[PDB]
RNA sequence: CACAAACGCGUCUCAGAGAUAAUUAAUGAUUUAAUCUUAACCUAAUUAACUCAUAAUAAAUCCAGCCCUAGAACAGGGCACA
């Protein structure tokens, strides 16, 4: 983990880089033979977005995200990570992350609505006013379509849109 | 009464739609996936 | 003509009634319905839901004791569907044919 | 500090005097679950 | 800042002509305080939660012709029968001892009033 | 209900079906004599 | 709001009711005795 | 279990006079008319209004005098 | 802005984001390849 | 089990108090509870015509949770009969308005259909937040579990799972975070 | 305008906060460049609705007769000054 520190000294500006100690991968993958860090350590088809340890695993800590080069993953899983954060970012959870402005905290708003599962973004959905009978029906999507296939204990499919 | 060929798309006898949704096309699905194999 | 219906209607109703009878005394004991009828069913234990619901409001120990052998056919099922094997057989999955 | 009777009421004074009913019938060998009568032939 | 005063029960005498220094002419409405005292003082907690509530009588009127209750409360009090009573909402800061008198110089002049009454009945 | 568990086991769909509870004769006289059996 | 033209079950324009998972195993458990019965035709 | 709870005082005992002190705690009635009633009973047993109001004879009249009993 | 169904690029200036649920033809040196989806 | 009649009449269709907390709970799954519970369907003596009914006391209404983004696509509709007079608020405004409004109508929407429907309501208790009166308190008998296992943050996380959870990959040391 | 009243053709009064759709921006990843974010965190600039501050009503059981600017009936306000 590599930091850059800017320093001012009476009209001169000096920028340094600076490598941290990083922790380091477990010994022993149950898979050693996967290439791919999920797919090696036997976490498909099993985490969601309640599984806290392993996002925070792969993010950065402004709430940002780290690309695949780096990462390693698979492509869907890639995408099965980024749309987990997404959700427990609306979620509520990982508080720790938000970046930090002092001057901001102090004005509050209405309380946080408690959510979760939340496919879509808070501030671009619009309300279904005209709704539908059973024949047509707007449903609410809830969870995403990416996470269909997680194993399902009960056997039963995870409903998406209701 | 509609004729044979229409435009419309001509909806189905339920029974008939019962027989499209049980002979839809399934995909073999392997027991691990090949990307992520070696 | 409405009592003839309703007289027919009548052994539905009540059907019902035992029903959500043998569901709430079941779920009170934190075991589900149909799993209760088809875990009772499997030790060969064969009364109908009227004197279900009868045990169940008039006998709470015979009813525990029913919803215990009901858990534990359940839980020896769910052992036998898990084991992938022929060899166990459990105390009370055993068969018993007519004599 | 053993159970014997316990009795029910819409105040506590008539749960009280319903759980001393209990007691006496259970002494007594008056009870829902006693053995019923012998209607035979000896 | 944002406190609110105790108002006035008056009776509506008539109307009057009246000018300005600037030619114009406007109608100035009279309204005759009689006999007006504050009656019971309900408080914030239990009329609102917001702000209190006084208790404000009207014009003078006979024992005889008033209800059991009324003339006990009165009694209680010790005052004469009013005719009508209002409630104001006044803020904590504002409040009165019940049974004090008010007078109309407790409106100043150049100010800005509302005004509530029973309008003229039509009837059907 | 299980009509199905019933019928890999061998017994009929409906308990009432050919079974023990359906061919005994449901009285008897107390003193040991038989029954007259049942029409159906 | 939105209604159906004409008679839900007739027309050129019906109801869009769909089919259902129970319909779907209750066809293919249909199938399979029919299955087995045609086997016990053949010889 | 809890103990029993205990709850016995009595306020209305007078030094001057017992016959007028026990006579004060049978001074306790009230009056109050249909609809305080209603909504006070409402409140105090949590049903809704419209069972406490009464009914007509044709409804009176159709009620059983000897109704059938078990046990 | 012009209401669309389908977008593309009219010059290699224009850009696609995702704003507020809806694709945008977004387009700094010719302001008139302003296009969003419907 | 040797009782007289009227006590032992009074035990069977004794009515009982349940408790049952809000917070970070979806108003369906809570108001599924709240519906068997306010028809007495938990009871082997239950039956349409008797009037056994449980009450039910909810706590932490402020504090409800909607799955997906319900709390912007759900609205809420209502009408005052006069012409123009047709309300859609959404599930977000509503809740800001009136806490108990999505918890109320939930389990007025579920209860059946019928005219014990009202007074069955009338034996529901709805708070906000944590302040229920003292007589409502002392009436209490037990308290429901919660239908959905509440999901913890990173930070409620004790340093053993920290360390616990195994690392899945190994960065590298030249890049920044 | 031949009733003490009604009337206009005559006179008086008429309001704060939040919220938004479209559209502009600030910070910043996937995609270490950028990029208003169906990526978060806090942000603003912003139509009409719509709610709420705020205003009205909001003191239980005297009511025979008489009057009334109160009224179809029932109701409502006065009847100690004088
Ligand atoms: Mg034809
Ligand atoms: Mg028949
Ligand atoms: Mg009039
Ligand atoms: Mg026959
Ligand atoms: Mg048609
Ligand atoms: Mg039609
Ligand atoms: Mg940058
Ligand atoms: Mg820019
Ligand atoms: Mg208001
Ligand atoms: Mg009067
Ligand atoms: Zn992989
Ligand atoms: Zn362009």
């Amino acid at each position: 983990f590599r930091e850059v520190v800017e320093i001012l000294d009476g009209k001169t500006t000096i920028i340094e880089g600076r490598i941290t100690e990083t922790p380091q991968e477990s010994p022993n993958p149950p898979n050693p033979t996967g290439q791919c860090p999920i797919c090696r350590w036997n976490l498909k088809h099993k985490y969601n977005y309640e599984d806290v340890l392993l996002l925070s695993q792969f993010i950065r800590p402004h709430g940002g995200m780290l690309p695949r080069r780096i990462t390693g993953l698979c492509q869907e899983e890639h995408l099965k990570i980024e749309e987990c954060v997404k959700m427990a970012h609306r979620a509520g959870l990982l508080p720790n992350h938000r970046p930090k402005l002092p001057e901001g905290f102090v004005p509050k708003s209405k309380p946080r609505l408690n959510r979760y599962l939340t496919r879509w973004s808070p501030r671009s959905v619009k309300p279904i006013y005209n709704k539908g009978h059973r024949w047509n029906k707007v449903r609410m999507p809830v969870g995403s379509p990416l996470l269909k296939d997680n194993v399902s204990y009960s056997g039963r499919p995870l409903l998406l849109y209701h | 009464g509609s004729k044979a060929v229409t435009r419309h798309r001509r909806v189905m006898h339920f029974e008939r739609q019962k027989l499209m949704a049980v002979t839809e096309y399934i995909p073999p699905k392997p027991t691990i996936n090949p990307r992520c194999l070696p | 003509v409405k009592c003839t219906r309703a007289r027919r209607l009548k052994k539905r109703s009540l059907r019902t009634l035992w029903i959500n009878r043998i569901t709430a005394a079941s779920q009170e004991h934190g075991l589900k319905y149909p799993a209760f009828i088809i875990n009772l069913i499997k030790c060969q234990v064969e009364l109908n839901r009227k004197v279900l619901a009868d045990l169940a409001i008039y006998e709470p120990k015979t009813f525990k004791s029913l919803a215990a052998l009901a858990k534990r056919r359940r839980e020896e099922g769910f052992a036998a569907a898990l084991g992938d094997g022929k060899e166990p057989d459990g105390i009370f999955s055993r068969v018993v044919q007519h004599r | 500090r053993k159970l014997i009777a316990e009795g029910p009421g819409e105040t506590v004074l008539v749960a009280e005097e319903e759980a001393a009913r209990v007691a006496l019938r259970k002494l007594f060998g008056f009870t829902e679950n006693r053995r019923p009568w012998d209607y035979s032939k000896p | 800042p944002g406190s609110s005063r105790v108002g006035l029960i008056a009776l509506k005498l008539g109307m009057m002509p009246l000018w300005t220094k600037d030619g114009q002419k406007h109608v100035v409405t009279l309204l005759q305080v009689q006999d007006c005292h504050v009656l019971k003082y309900t408080p914030k907690e239990n009329h609102n939660g917001r702000m209190a509530a006084l208790t404000v009588g009207g014009k003078t009127v006979s024992h005889f012709h008033k209800s059991a209750s009324i003339l006990e409360f009165y009694q209680e009090l010790g005052l004469p029968p009013k005719q009508k009573v209002k409630i104001f909402n006044v803020t904590e800061n504002a409040v009165i001892k019940p049974g004090t008198p008010l007078y109309a110089a407790h409106f100043r002049p150049g100010q800005y009033v509302d005004v509530t009454a029973k309008t003229i009945g039509k009837g059907f | 209900a299980g009509s199905q568990w019933r019928l890999q086991q061998g017994f009929a769909a409906n308990p009432s079906g050919y079974g023990p509870l359906t061919e005994l004769p449901d009285w008897s006289y107390a003193d040991g004599r038989p029954a007259p059996p049942m029409k159906g | 709001r939105n209604r159906i033209p004409g008679r839900q079950w007739i027309g050129k324009h019906r109801r869009p009711r769909p089919v259902s998972a129970q319909a779907k195993q209750n066809m293919i458990r249909r199938l399979e005795t029919e299955a087995e019965n045609q086997y016990w035709l053949s010889r | 279990t809890k103990p029993i709870p205990r709850p016995d005082p009595v306020h209305n005992i007078e030094e001057t006079h017992d016959l007028v002190l026990k006579t004060r705690l049978e001074e306790k009635g009230e009056h109050l008319e249909q609809g305080p009633m209603i909504e006070q009973l409402s409140k105090m047993f949590f049903t809704t209004k419209h069972r406490w109001y009464p009914r007509g004879q044709y409804h009176r009249r159709r009620r059983k005098p000897n109704p059938p009993k078990d046990r | 802005f012009k209401t669309k169904g389908v977008l593309k690029k009219r010059c290699r200036d224009c850009y696609l984001v995702k704003r507020r649920g809806r694709w945008f033809i977004y387009c700094k040196t010719n302001p008139k390849h302003k296009q969003r989806q419907m | 089990s040797s009782f007289s009649k009227a006590p032992q009449q009074w035990a069977t269709f004794a009515r009982v108090w349940y408790l049952l907390d809000g917070k970070m709970q979806p108003p369906g799954k809570l108001a599924a509870m709240a519906s068997v519970k306010l028809q007495g369907l938990h009871k082997p003596v239950y039956h349409q015509l008797s009037d056994c009914g449980d009450h039910v006391v909810i706590m932490n209404t402020r504090h409800i949770a909607f799955s997906g983004n319900k709390w912007e696509q759900k609205v809420y509709s209502s009408h005052t009969g006069y012409p123009g007079g047709f309300r859609q608020v959404t599930a977000a405004q509503l809740h800001q308005k009136d806490p108990v409004a999505i918890v109320k109508l939930a389990i007025y929407g579920m209860l059946p259909k019928n005219l014990h429907r009202r007074t069955m309501m009338q034996r529901l208790h709805l708070f906000p937040d944590e302040d229920i009166p003292e007589d409502i308190l002392k009436n209490l008998v037990e308290e429901l579990p919660q239908p959905r296992k509440v999901p913890r943050r990173l930070d409620e996380y004790t340093q053993e799972e920290i360390e616990a959870f195994p690392r899945v990959w190994s960065p590298p040391e030249d890049y920044r975070l």
